[PDB]
């Protein structure tokens, strides 16, 4: 009899051939062997149905309610459309319902409130519309509510927050309006609060300090205005994501007392004022994201006292003054991004102490001086952007021994002297841009050993000589931008052997001859 | 910064009573904490225990487990003069015990008390009325019998009361708690009318009384709760009629009367006029008579309308042709008579969530 | 008032080498660990 229900369930899966060949009523008669059907060994009744990621494509049959003993349903990853049937509320013993990663739509059914044993309601990543209904506050022992990635509208009723049992509250990426309620502090057993990416307005409640059980608080990418209340200082969260709203005022110095922070994201707001130096008391914080505000003042040297910081992004603010040598202390810094401020002075040499640094971006400042040679000690560097500053001197030869550089951008400075041949040793380099400098001497033929290179731009220097034959070897090069130097000679014909080359620029040199018939003008 | 020694030994006691003796070996409990105890210092740098919790509330962030065979609530809790919350969740002990009376002796400080699914037996001890700073009382899903103690009227600042899933008899409490926000007494054996004192609890945002034996009508005064979001009176023995005005209740998103089999009245047209926020209406299997009124068409937020299993007669209002927002509409098992006004968009979208079967009169055209 | 890094020194009941280890699900939260078993932070 339960097999009749299972046959209707199969009869509404669209694209299926050899998928549930197990479900063969001609002769595969013990349905407790069928693919994804699990029975308990006492009653021999269907208790668990798992069909995850088989991509069956149809609908959920109402006959799902004919298996009353079902304790678990997992139909995730099946591109199922249609509505969630009401008869789903007839599985009175259901503990776990995962309908995520499908194309279901319409509202969350009312009958879901009939499932008093339910612990996990997982409907993430579908197309469900409608309210987050109040009936889900009549599921006494519900623990995980994942509704993220649907098109839920309406506000968040403060009734939702009167729940001692709820653990995970995931509402990310819906279209929920309204504010955040003070009653939010009644979720006393919850560790995960996530409303990122809705259309929530209003302020941060000043009573938020009462939510001391939160490990993760995400209210990012809404339109929340106001300031960051002092009582933010009482949370025991590891991750505080406030990025992407309209928060104004200064960063509250009480954030300096939140030593449990693992990840602090205040980025892309309208925060003004200085970076509080007390933030260096975050001796344990691994992430600090203040980029995209209007923070002024200097980089606090106290940021060197955050012993465990791995990702520092202070770019796109109004910061002044010097880059602190103190950042030489941050032994775990993987990524430093100070782009687009008003920093002056030279790169401190002690920055070569950051032995594990992967990305150094200081584009768009007023930095000065020369590339400190101690930089050779940064053998982890993948990405170096000093572009759009006022750097002087010769490109350090040692820059060539930074083995795993793949993006090297020094463009828009006053680099003089000659291209160091050691750059040709960067076998992983993908982009080399040295444009808008005062580089002289000749175009190194050792660029012929830039095997990965995709883009070489040395336009707007004083490069003399011929274009080396050796670039004809570069098999992944798609842009050779050499305009506005004083190159001379004929364009070598081996640039025929540049298959992927699709963008060349040699205008405004003193080249001569006819353009070789190695003309791959695909763009 | 060290722990008050007497409180320390109370803590030891409690942890031994629960089966978790590894705590006794811990030198300073408020410094060597485990998830399930919180302390705070006074102005002379003494730590006092302020929260005590047990049980695995889904095991991600579990509290100390209990020996199912031999554990109990320890009288030594009385020595924690500063305990502000106490939490027991699926902690099962030697026998099913009663709730102990001595809990009342923490009246100065206990702000939250949660004894959830512990198989507690017998009546609710009278002396819990002595916890007059309580904001959260929850004794949900035990086996409690008897009456809700009258002394609960001394919870002047209580925020949330959960007594659901027990065998509680007697009447709904007749208290007036001005700040009470959640009242949950569903699935009990409570009897009598809905005391009209209840509508003096203006802070109320949720009333769940479903699955009891409460009789009599809904208080006419019910207009007064401006903040009430959900009201569930399902499966009781209410009698009509519908309160004349519902218009004060402009936060109500849900009203469910389903199962009051002798409710027996009509839905007058001015009952639901102007209920901006009303999203869920369940009047099903309640012996409704008359015609389906037309104001139910102009409820802007209404998504779920259940009216099945009644004596609703007449024709389906033509206004039901222009209702775009409903995801569920149940008029099945009535005696509705005319043609069917539902437009194609509506029938296609709704599918089997629009239900009209077992109506003999109904003149069907296309769906 | 502030926050502090959870101290796991007595948070794994009667498992002794109880030490803090972080978790990614990306945002981040802390747990206590002893002999490969997980426990929640105080």
């Amino acid at each position: 009899n339960e097999g009749k229900a299972l046959m209707a369930i199969k009869g509404s899966f669209s694209n299926l051939v050899n998928m549930l060949l197990d479900w063969d009523d001609v002769h595969n008669s013990d349905l407790c062997s069928w693919r994804g059907v699990f029975c308990d060994n006492v009653s021999y009744s269907v208790v668990s149905l798992n069909l995850s990621s088989l991509n069956l494509g149809g609908e959920i049959s109402p006959a799902i309610g004919d298996l009353r003993n079902l304790q678990s349903i997992d139909l995730q990853g099946n591109k199922l459309a249609g509505q969630i049937p009401d008869e789903i509320g007839n599985c009175a013993s259901l503990v776990y319902l995962d309908l995520s990663e499908n194309l279901l739509y319409g509202d969350i059914p009312f009958s879901i409130s009939k499932l008093k044993q339910l612990e996990t309601l997982n409907l993430k990543n579908n197309q469900l519309t409608g309210p987050v209904p109040a009936t889900l506050t009549q599921i006494p022992n519900l623990k995980r509510l994942d509704l993220a990635g649907n098109h839920l509208t309406g506000e968040i009723s403060r009734l939702l927050y009167w729940n001692e049992v709820l653990q995970y509250l995931g509402l990310r990426g819906n279209m929920l309006t309204g504010t955040l309620s003070s009653d939010m502090c009644q979720l006393t057993g919850l560790w995960y609060f996530d409303v990122r990416g809705n259309n929530l307005t209003g302020t941060i409640p000043e009573s938020i300090g009462n939510c001391t059980s939160f490990q993760i608080l995400d209210i990012s990418y809404n339109q929340i205005t106001g300031e960051i209340p002092y009582n933010i200082g009482f949370l025991q969260v590891a991750t505080l994501s406030l990025q992407g709203n309209r928060l104004t005022g200064r960063i509250p110095e009480v954030i300096g007392l939140m030593q449990a922070l693992a990840v602090l994201d205040l980025s892309d707001n309208e925060l003004v004022g200085p970076i509080p130096p007390i933030l260096g008391n975050l001796s344990f914080t691994g992430k600090l994201y203040l980029h995209g505000n209007m923070l002024t003042g200097p980089i606090p040297s106290e940021l060197g006292n955050m012993s465990r910081l791995s990702y520092l992004q202070l770019n796109d603010n109004k910061l002044v003054g010097t880059i602190p040598p103190e950042l030489g202390k941050l032994e775990q810094l993987f990524e430093l991004n100070l782009a687009n401020n008003r920093l002056v002075g030279p790169i401190p040499s002690n920055i070569s102490s950051c032995a594990a640094l992967n990305q150094f971006n200081v584009h768009g400042n007023l930095l000065s001086g020369s590339i400190p040679l101690a930089f050779r000690n940064l053998g982890s560097l993948t990405y170096l952007n000093l572009s759009s500053n006022n750097f002087k001197g010769k490109i350090p030869v040692e820059l060539g021994h930074i083995i795993n550089l793949d993006k090297l951008d020094l463009s828009g400075n006053n680099f003089s002297g000659s291209i160091p041949l050691t750059l040709g040793d960067l076998e992983h380099l993908l982009i080399l841009n040295l444009s808008r400098n005062h580089l002289s001497g000749q175009l190194p033929a050792e660029f012929g050993n830039l095997r990965s290179i995709q883009m070489i731009d040395v336009s707007f220097n004083l490069l003399s000589g011929v274009i080396p034959t050796e670039l004809g070897q570069l098999q992944n090069l798609n842009s050779l931008i050499l305009n506005n130097n004083k190159l001379h000679g004929k364009i070598p014909d081996q640039l025929t052997n540049c298959f992927t080359l699709v963008n060349l620029n040699v205008s405004f040199n003193n080249l001569s001859g006819i353009v070789p018939p190695m003309a791959n003008f695909s763009r | 910064a060290r722990t008050e020694p007497d409180e320390q030994d109370a803590v030891y006691d409690i942890m031994r009573a629960t089966g978790n003796d590894w705590a006794a070996a811990i030198p300073d409990v408020c410094r060597g904490r485990w998830h399930g105890i919180e302390c705070m210092p006074d102005q002379d740098n003494v730590y006092h225990v302020v929260s005590l919790s047990f049980g695995a509330l889904s095991d991600d962030t579990a509290f100390p487990t209990c020996d199912p065979q031999r554990s109990y609530v320890s009288e030594s809790l009385t020595r924690l003069k500063h305990l502000k919350a106490l939490f027991f969740y699926r902690c099962l002990g030697r026998a099913p015990q009663r709730i102990p009376a001595f809990l009342g002796r923490l009246g100065s400080s206990l702000q939250t008390l949660v004894l959830r699914e512990n198989g507690f037996l017998g009546p609710i001890p009278d002396e819990l009325g002595n916890l007059t700073n309580l904001k959260v009382l929850d004794l949900h899903k035990n086996h409690l019998n008897g009456s809700i103690p009258l002394s609960f009227n001394r919870f002047s600042g209580l925020r949330s009361l959960d007594l659901s899933g027990n065998r509680l008899t007697g009447s709904i409490p007749g208290f007036v708690l001005p700040a009470l926000s959640v009242l949950d007494l569903n699935q009990n054996l409570l009897t009598g009318p809905v005391p009209p004192t209840l509508t003096s609890c203006g802070s109320l945002i949720k009333i769940d009384l479903s699955r009891n034996r409460v009789t009599g009508p809904i208080p006419e005064s019910q207009n007064r709760l401006n903040q009430l979001v959900l009201l569930d009176l399902s499966y009781n023995r209410l009698s009509g009629p519908f309160p004349s005005s519902l218009q004060g209740l402009n936060s109500l998103q849900a009203l469910m009367l389903k199962g009051n089999n002798k409710f027996s009245t009509t839905i007058p047209e001015n009952a639901f006029k102007g209920l901006k926020n009303l999203m869920i209406l369940v009047l099903s299997n309640t012996n409704i008579q008359g015609s389906i009124p037309k104001s139910l068409t102009r409820l802007n937020s209404l998504r779920v309308l259940h009216l099945e299993g009644n004596n609703l007669t007449g024709e389906i209002p033509l206004e039901f042709r222009d209702v775009k927002h409903l995801s569920e509409l149940r008029l099945n098992d009535n005696s509705l008579t005319g043609p069917v006004p539902f437009e194609r968009d509506t029938v296609w979208r709704m599918r089997r969530k629009l239900r009209l079967y077992n109506n003999a009169g109904l003149c069907v055209n296309r769906d | 008032a502030g926050s502090r890094l959870p101290d796991c020194s007595h948070a794994c009941g009667s498992c002794s080498p109880c030490r803090l280890v972080m978790v990614s699900f990306c945002p981040m939260a802390y747990k206590c660990m002893c002999n490969n078993k997980s426990y929640p932070v105080p």
